[PDB]
């Protein structure tokens, strides 16, 4: 497969996961502070 | 006209092959030409020792 | 003022379109120079190549094979001295050098002529297509045995047929030994100085053979391909 495009797709998944994980992290603090 | 969701940085499926496949099709063709070009180089040098 | 300049430019552009069209045809055709003493059957070759229809001075013959045009030039009515009018032929694709292999006594003169052509300062990039014409006469003379090549070339006694040679099964081993010795002698001059800048292609040619055009076409194709490879510094 084309490497540059493949790397681009991997970066999108990686960054999207970070947003989800950081979204989970702040939700964890909010419920802990509930 | 199919997904139009956020940035195109993400892959929505097999549609990436629209661009990937032609690029790959070029590499093999170029590779075949490369081997062929080496063939004549091996032939001509054989003709002149 | 303005009208004259516009007219001048229009004429200049009119000439440009004609030159561009002339450039297309000029590059399309391949120029060849035919050389050799009269003992060689140069004239017969001209008649054979005249089949491909397309004070006297130089003559030109146009023949087309596989949709590529050649212009072969021969100097019939010219002075013996040739150190001056041979310089203008430095842009020709190749020089066809015809040698009568059956003269022996005049063979050394052909070697010297080939040596001068090969080592010329201006003809350093023009390949030479060596045609050893009328091999049949050489074959007949060798079988007869009345004239011995050993006398003219003492080295011939210590000569062995090359292993890479491919003689015809039905041809006398003596004939191939003689003709290949002549080929080796010419190639010795070719390889003495010429290494990679230009190459010599030996061939065995008969006056009646109609395959000469194909050999020239193949030789020209090899020369052009080699030149293109040299432009990429690959050969």
């Amino acid at each position: 497969s084309v490497s540059e495009i493949q790397l681009m797709h991997n970066l999108g998944k990686h960054l999207n996961s970070m947003e989800r994980v950081e979204w989970l992290r702040k939700k964890l603090q909010d419920v802990h502070n509930f | 006209t199919l997904a139009n969701t956020g940035c195109w940085d993400l892959s929505s499926g097999n549609k990436k092959w629209i661009i990937q496949v032609p690029i790959l099709a070029s590499i093999v063709l170029n590779f075949i030409l490369f081997i062929n070009i080496v063939r004549v180089l091996a032939t001509k040098l054989r003709e002149t020792n | 003022l303005s009208a004259e300049d516009k007219a001048a430019v229009e004429r200049s552009k009119m000439i440009e379109k004609q030159l561009q069209k002339d450039k297309q045809v000029y590059r399309a055709t391949h120029r060849l120079l035919l050389l050799g003493a009269d003992n060689s059957g140069k004239s017969t070759i001209v008649k054979q190549m005249r089949i491909y229809h397309v004070t006297s001075g130089i003559f030109e013959t146009k023949f087309q094979v596989d949709k590529v045009n050649f212009h072969m030039f021969d100097v019939g009515a010219q002075r013996d001295e040739r150190r001056k009018w041979i310089q203008c032929f430095n842009d020709v694709t190749a020089i066809i050098f015809v040698v009568d292999s059956s003269d022996y006594n005049r063979l050394q003169e052909a070697l010297n002529d080939f040596k001068s052509i090969w080592n010329n300062r201006w003809l350093r990039t023009i390949s030479v297509i060596l045609f050893l014409n009328k091999q049949d006469l050489l074959a007949e003379k060798v079988l007869a045995g009345k004239s011995k090549i050993e006398d003219y070339f003492p080295e011939f006694a210590r000569y062995t047929t090359p292993e890479d040679a491919t003689p015809e099964p039905g041809e006398d081993p003596r004939v191939t030994r003689a003709k290949y010795f002549i080929r080796d002698e010419f190639l010795r001059i070719s390889t003495a100085s010429g290494d990679g800048r230009h190459y010599c292609y030996p061939h065995f040619t008969c006056s009646v053979d109609t395959e000469n055009a194909r050999r020239i076409f193949n030789d020209c194709r090899d020369i052009i391909q080699r030149m293109h490879l040299r432009q990429y510094e690959l050969l």
